[PDB]
């Protein structure tokens, strides 16, 4: 088989920086008709691929000029000129000459940007679910930069651990920041044992902790 | 410009599993039709193609003995076909062609028995207001397999939507959050509906999000 | 439009 190598692995870039990635083959990729069948995909965050460049060089329609793709034989590079929000996801080569077809590894492209509080919002479980026995609590915390935040959750002041479950968003593709959620699951009488349910959360972007709570009863 | 590919699809040890890509707005016989499958840590691995201006067929040999591919130039549809499925065979499934890409079709390959989800609201209230907006949602629970499709509004609503990747419970079922935010004025006049999707049990709901008085 | 590019040769005919 014919390997493609990407580098680098991972671009760490802020808006305005220009960007390159490398694609190099372990043969030569020109084909007995002249042309060289190499392709370039960016697959954007939660989506399908799509495609941005073929023939080496020639640029998919709609996609924007700060695009370009070079190279010839074996050495092959895609350069952003001056990165936007919208250009992160992961970069991928395939060629198109040889059997199997194959493709790069990926290069995963990343936005750096100014640090973002989160804004923080939670929810007492719904009479319908505390019917069936369950009570579930969430604490959102939207649209905050690095990525890196400490959720925890506290119950009439006590620190929780091992009832909770965080998922976080993929960066979003205009402000280039993060979500997350985190869900505290109790059973129905564990839940009705307790008064003040907190969630209190840690982040570079705020000056000291910020607290969310409710009481069992007001809401 | 456009491949649309068919829905997901839980599937047996053993079994096979055929699914479909239909193509528009280019000429579905003048381009390689073809099947990629991509692993769960971002590699893209080729099936094969087709090409369908005259049926013939190339195979990367890995999969030469469980993939079937086929083309119906009537309808533009492509059609894969992977018999004798293991685990290794959960995956997305995408087809490409030309400038263009389907959205995938996730296959499980799980002797589990389908479960569709439970749908309970996220009820914005005053504690879940920040400068002047609300936060809302639906918390989606309890399904297998993968996955459901949350949309608000019939799909009329998609602005400030994060629709989270779903966990994986201890049970071994999922549960995701969608949640929006809105102005914190408009909760007496709008009204915010989440609608569930969840195709390998033919589960739909919708759920409308009411605000909570606290 | 003009029609977008191939990502490899289509195959010959077979017979």
């Amino acid at each position: 088989d014919v390997v493609m190598t990407q580098t680098p692995l991972t671009l760490s870039v802020t808006i305005g920086q220009p960007a390159s990635i490398s694609c190099k083959s372990s043969q030569s990729l020109l084909y007995s008709d002249g042309k060289t069948y190499l392709n370039w995909l960016l697959q954007r965050p939660g989506q399908s691929p799509k495609r941005l460049i073929s023939l080496v060089s020639e640029l998919d329609s709609g996609v924007p000029d700060r695009f370009t793709g070079s190279g010839s034989g074996t050495d092959f590079t895609l350069k952003i000129s001056r990165v936007e929000a919208e250009d992160l996801g992961v970069y991928y080569c395939w060629q198109g000459t040889h059997f199997p077809r194959t493709f790069g590894g990926g290069t995963k492209l990343e936005i750096k940007r100014t640090v973002a509080a989160p804004s923080v919002f939670i929810f007492p479980p719904s009479d319908e679910q505390l019917k069936s026995g369950t009570a579930s609590v969430v604490c959102l915390l939207n649209n905050f930069y690095p990525r890196e935040a400490k959720v925890q959750w506290k119950v009439d002041n006590a620190l929780q651990s091992g009832n909770s479950q965080e998922s976080v968003t993929e960066q979003d593709s205009k402000d280039s920041t993060y979500s997350l959620s985190s869900t505290l699951t109790l059973s129905k009488a564990d839940y009705e044992k307790h008064k003040v349910y907190a969630c209190e959360v840690t982040h570079q972007g705020l000056s000291s902790p910020v607290t969310k709570s409710f009481n069992r009863g007001e809401c | 410009a456009y491949l649309q590919q068919s829905g997901a699809e839980l599937v047996r040890s053993g079994a096979s599993v055929k699914m479909s890509c239909k193509a528009s707005g280019y000429t579905f016989t003048s381009y390689n039709m073809h099947w990629v499958k991509q692993t769960p840590g971002q590699g893209l691995e080729w099936i094969g193609y087709i090409y369908p201006g005259n049926g013939v067929t190339n195979f990367n040999q890995k999969f030469k003995g469980k993939a079937t591919l086929t083309a119906d130039t009537s309808s533009s549809t492509a059609y894969m076909q992977i018999s004798s499925l293991t685990s290794e065979d959960s995956a997305v499934y995408f087809c490409a062609s030309a400038a263009y890409w389907g959205q995938g079709t996730l296959v499980t390959v799980s002797s589990a028995s389908t479960k569709g989800p439970s749908v309970f609201p996220l009820a914005p209230s005053s504690k879940s207001t920040s400068g002047g907006t609300a936060a809302l949602g639906c918390l989606v629970k309890d399904y297998f397999p993968e996955p459901v499709t949350v949309s608000w509004n019939s799909g009329a609503l998609t602005s400030g939507v994060h629709t989270f990747p779903a966990v994986l419970q201890s049970s071994g079922l999922y549960s995701l959050s969608s949640v929006v935010t809105v102005p914190s004025s408009s909760l007496g006049t709008q009204t915010y509906i989440c609608n569930v999707n969840h195709k390998p049990s033919n589960t739909k709901v919708d759920k409308k999000v009411e605000p909570k008085s606290c | 439009p003009p029609p977008p590019n191939p990502n490899d040769p289509p195959p010959p005919n077979p017979n």
